[PDB]
């Protein structure tokens, strides 16, 4: 089993 | 019960692993059972049958940090998530 956790960029 | 593998991966939008953001994970009361920092690799973890929650309490310099991620395991080895 695989938790995927995406860390989103900032604001451009 | 036996204790289930979980796979935990932090990555950028592109599906990159991503590294610097200190991760957390918490047991159903909310106590931190795992303290670390992504390092570009996938972590592993082997939990018994309960709710957990992965935290991110700090995200690397250009990154936002992520909405925390509850999952439970149940006694036949199944992963639940939100």
């Amino acid at each position: 089993a695989h938790i995927v956790m995406v860390d989103a960029y900032k604001p451009t | 019960d036996s204790a289930t593998h979980i796979k935990f991966s932090k990555r950028d939008e592109d599906g990159k692993e991503l590294a610097g953001a200190t991760m957390e994970l918490r047991d159903s009361s909310g106590k931190t059972i795992s303290t670390w920092i992504s390092d570009g690799q996938v972590k592993d973890f082997y939990l018994y049958p309960g709710k957990y929650t992965f935290v991110e309490t700090a995200a690397p310099d250009g990154y936002e940090v992520a909405t925390a991620i509850t999952f439970t395991v149940n006694e036949q080895g199944q992963v639940t998530v939100n």
